[PDB]
């Protein structure tokens, strides 16, 4: 079981993105109590504006209404109005009130937090003037920074658990983790983005998050790390033979972590191996000429 | 914490080894007396540790040591151990005599 | 290496007559094993995030445990003796033996 | 228990935020004696400008009166004059004077401080220009930066104590405040905003401030921090059984404070626990292994 | 070469006198043994110079 921790940032969900813009040019009348950094819910009034670009088209609709126009002479002058910009919403008011629409109220498309706000009291609004950028955070995103070298340490079967210092009281629940196709050129780090259920908005975007990773490896012989004696030329472990005879044996290390090494070969499951007092014993067998014998027996 | 706060190991040490001294600013006469200008700066509480400044934004919000590390108190590195009567390890000392005396 | 993975001292707290050491270091877990060191996190100058193995190879190996030297050059000894036996003759048989084979 | 004093800053009210732009293109005639950093009040003249554009329609109206056109005919041309952008008050002037309005005057929509002002004499003016950006500061704002860590606490804080160096006397007990949903990334802090009243205009935007917090969390399991043997990942404590021997115990940590760590689990109340990581050697005494030697 | 590479005499010296030492990183127990953490850094080949 490979285990390694990584740093991570809690971020806004980028699939919760909405940059509101006016369908046509006009001027701002009212701007509701709001600003960047605030949290708006789907429906919140952003600002009031007067758009004259449609006045001419709407009146020609009301004209026909009173002059006994055709049913289809309306559906056609309403799409002439539909693809002019005027929102189907503000249009439904036109037909249900028979009055010209001059003042409209832009609202927040999604539940989220405002990150941008370029229009304020007294200005004139333009087709591009982003009235308000609102980013969500319900299924909040959290991305971890994996070093290009340790990349191999992550696979499909890999188990993940998030932990946020800001909240030691909230058990997190990951629902989708992804290994982005590219690697941050700026930090030489693989990007691992995973979205976590933020039901109660207790996991704010920008706060630290620690991602611990668990990864299954190839099936191998497994012994404790205290058991492996490494002299940078030979890998040995002191075996406890049937009779109680301490006999050293050479093994071949594969990888190790969590205080448990893994030999690629050199032993046999069921076999016993010393953990505590391993040093004295090895030394005793070194004096005894055992380690010398074992190495000579080949 | 380092990666997250944009602070390096190199930076923390230099910041640490620059916030644990006392300063003398000469004297200053008044009432025909001699007033000495002392300046605090030694580490005393563990807070003085937690509150080592590493990074300060233009805004005014600083980033302290407590943000990149914990400050636990523990033992040191030993070169030798002493044990008494098998029922406990303790510390003591030997008295060494001036050779000839 | 020195500070992060080693218990490197870096300061002292002045507490009355007493004086205690202050040292910087990573959490023990980050330095448990050789492999651990190969994944030692480093925050490079360019705020890049890499491991110790990305800038070095680490290998286990045996070697000297204490370097005894005499006269400013490295000198290994050779302990030859006899139980009882003679003296003023053996060392002579060797000053000519060694320097002749 | 907690006793921290977060850093904060006085700033303008962003709900009192006006950006005066001309309804239509024109050219500046006279610009009043104002500039960035000045204090203005609702009605303060900003600049005079000539705007040719409503002339066409203003004529259409005046002409209609010269030949008494239909009521709805005038109601119509006056609306084309509004939708075309033109102060509801300047139209009001048109009908009164019965003369085409060529010169106009932009004025401060609300009282505040001129933070921006980029239109002077001899210039022209476009609909995207900014004749004046005026930001109020009556209910002045203060935004403190609280360490991300104690998010679990500040969420349910009763009251803070806002102090400020500039005015050592204007110290009050903030009881209502809005904890923002965003956490700074440069630093890792929470954003806490609060509106303090500025009748005397003493708290000027750009002054340092302090938000004190003296509170204590809900009752939890508490052990002396000097008793928590913590390695990078794994970590326990040293319990003392009835017979007075040592036995390690895997514990989960909530968070420490002033020399005591709140414990999430691992051990129940009462259990005696030694208060020392001094039973191992700081210089690599493999904590996992050194803890093993204590049991058999 | 200095002018062409944007390096100063002052810089080269400081860079040189910071790449010719050895470092000790305490010890590290494992198998109840005492493993010492040595770190290379001395100049040996002329390549280490280049």
């Amino acid at each position: 079981t490979f285990a390694q921790s990584f740093p991570a940032n809690v971020s806004y969900n980028e699939y919760q993105y909405a940059i509101v813009q006016a369908r046509a040019a006009g001027f701002i009348d009212k701007v509701y109590p709001l600003t960047v950094g605030d949290k708006v819910q789907k429906g919140t009034p952003l600002l009031d504006l007067t758009i004259p670009d449609w006045v001419e088209a709407q009146s020609e609709y009301l004209l026909l209404r009173e002059t006994g126009g055709t049913a289809t002479q309306t559906e056609g002058i309403l799409e002439r109005l539909r693809l002019a910009g005027m929102p189907e919403a503000d249009i439904r008011r036109l037909i249900a009130t028979q009055k010209i629409q001059t003042r409209f109220t832009l609202k927040a498309p999604i539940d989220g937090v405002i990150t941008a706000f370029d229009l304020r009291a007294g200005m004139n609004i333009a087709k591009d003037n982003v009235v308000a950028k609102i980013q969500g955070m319900d299924p909040v995103w959290v991305t971890a920074a994996i070093p290009e070298s340790i990349a191999w340490l992550v696979k499909d079967a890999s188990q993940f658990t998030l932990t946020v210092p800001a909240r030691p009281d909230k058990t997190l629940t990951i629902r989708k983790w992804t290994l982005l196709p590219g690697v941050d050129a700026a930090t030489r780090t693989l990007q691992l983005r995973l979205e976590v259920d933020n039901a109660d908005e207790a996991l704010k975007p920008g706060m630290n998050a620690w991602l611990q990773l668990n990864t299954a490896s190839e099936p191998m012989l497994l012994i404790p790390s205290q058991a492996l004696i490494d002299t940078g030329s030979e890998q040995r472990v002191i075996t406890v033979d049937a009779d109680g005879r301490f006999v050293p044996k050479r093994v071949a290390v594969f990888q190790a972590s969590q205080g448990v090494t893994a030999l690629r070969s050199g032993l046999a499951e069921g076999e016993k191996v010393v953990s505590s007092g391993l040093f004295l014993i090895d030394s005793e067998a070194n004096i005894s000429g055992a380690l010398e014998r074992m190495r000579s027996e080949s | 914490r380092l990666a997250q706060y944009g602070i390096s190991l190199a930076e923390v040490k230099s910041a640490l080894d620059a916030s644990n001294q006392e300063a003398g600013g000469s004297s200053i006469e008044l009432a025909e007396a001699e007033y000495m200008v002392r300046a605090s700066g030694y580490l005393q509480t563990l807070d003085d540790f937690n509150h080592i400044v590493l990074k300060a934004s233009e805004n005014g919000v600083p980033v302290y040591l407590r943000d990149v590390a914990k400050v636990q108190i523990g033992p040191e590195m030993r070169r030798g151990i002493a044990e008494l009567n098998g029922e406990g390890e303790v510390a003591g000392g030997v008295v060494i005599l001036r050779s000839g005396k | 290496v020195t500070s992060a993975v080693g218990g490197a001292m870096v300061g002292e707290t002045v507490e009355g007559i007493a004086r205690y050491p202050i040292n910087l270091r990573y959490p023990q877990s980050w330095r448990d094993s050789p492999q651990a060191l190969r994944q030692l996190p480093i925050l490079t100058p360019m705020k890049q995030q890499i491991t110790l193995a990305d800038v070095a190879d680490i290998k286990v190996s045996t070697g000297p445990s204490m370097l005894k030297t005499e006269n400013a050059r490295p000198t290994s000894w050779i302990y030859i003796d006899a139980r009882d036996r003679d003296m003023v003759s053996v060392v002579h048989d060797l000053q000519k033996a060694i320097a002749e084979k």
